[PDB]
């Protein structure tokens, strides 16, 4: 009664799903083609609260299949940019899957998914405090999917990338690597 | 103009965690033996994927009325 959600009625509700966290999703553009731009390509497009605004946001924006080469989006909890020196990413590092044909894949679901168990956080389990946010990379030979943790430390890290193998509907000879993102992160094979 | 349902989105209230209770036929909540181990239900809402999917074609519109020009603004050269 006192509630009447989306599917009571899809013009007038007046209770929403939240969110864990807040989260904002990012995209890179590729380079300008005027030739002027190469190195300011990290756009913030939105922040969002609820699963109501999430897919609002994804019916509204391109798939991974309508990208350019060389794009990206980025879907990371508020206050974290989806860049390494962050101080929440820099000692940090990610699991990540290369799809190595770019027509094989449907991409599009994959990515959805990915970012589905991102908000519903059934990537990691409560208070493992790791995961900060989800990337899909289009390149000319590849796509790749990856989730982005806090630390390099360990069981909490094995079972995240365990859980995207899963949403990535990969079959057991294909691994996700895990691989911190600087050079000394990396330097101090992980693979499920 | 917002959308009626952009309209709703930004005046509803949010439910306080996953609810089991309140959703009508044909729509499944969300799995509460995820939510079964969490300890701060005020605070984390574990969502499986078969019950975020049943939204895609029910929330479809714009979160902000000039989103779509936003965007292009944002991204284009």
């Amino acid at each position: 009664g006192p509630h009447m959600t989306v599917f009571h009625d899809k013009e007038n509700f007046n209770v929403k799903h939240p969110l864990s966290c807040r989260w904002t999703l990012w995209f890179t553009k590729p380079a300008s083609g005027k030739g002027d731009n190469w190195n300011d390509l990290l756009k913030k497009v939105i922040t969002f609260e609820s699963v109501e605004e999430f897919w609002g946001i994804y019916n509204n924006i391109a798939p991974v299949s309508e990208l350019a080469v060389k794009s990206d989006y980025h879907l990371f909890k508020e206050g974290v940019r989806p860049e390494w020196e962050d101080p929440q990413n820099k000692h940090g590092g990610k699991w990540a899957y290369q799809f190595k044909d770019k027509r094989s894949v449907n991409i599009d679901e994959l990515w959805l998914h990915t970012m589905l168990a991102a908000i519903g956080e059934t990537l990691e389990d409560e208070e493992d405090g790791e995961v900060m946010g989800v990337v899909v990379n289009v390149r000319k030979g590849f796509y790749r999917i990856g989730v982005w943790t806090r630390t390099t430390e360990k069981e909490i890290l094995m079972n995240i990338g365990r859980r995207l193998k899963e949403v990535l509907k990969l079959p057991p000879n294909e691994m996700v690597e895990f691989s911190g993102h600087t050079e000394a992160a990396q330097a101090g094979r992980m693979v499920v | 103009q917002p959308s009626a349902a952009l309209q709703s989105l930004r005046s509803a209230r949010f439910l306080p965690g996953i609810v089991q209770d309140i959703y009508p036929p044909g729509i499944k909540s969300p799995n509460p033996a995820l939510n079964e181990a969490v300890q701060k239900k005020g605070r984390i809402f574990k969502y499986d994927v078969q019950f975020l999917l049943q939204f895609q074609n029910v929330f479809t519109e714009k979160p902000s009325p000039d989103f779509d020009q936003q965007v292009k603004a944002l991204i284009g050269d």
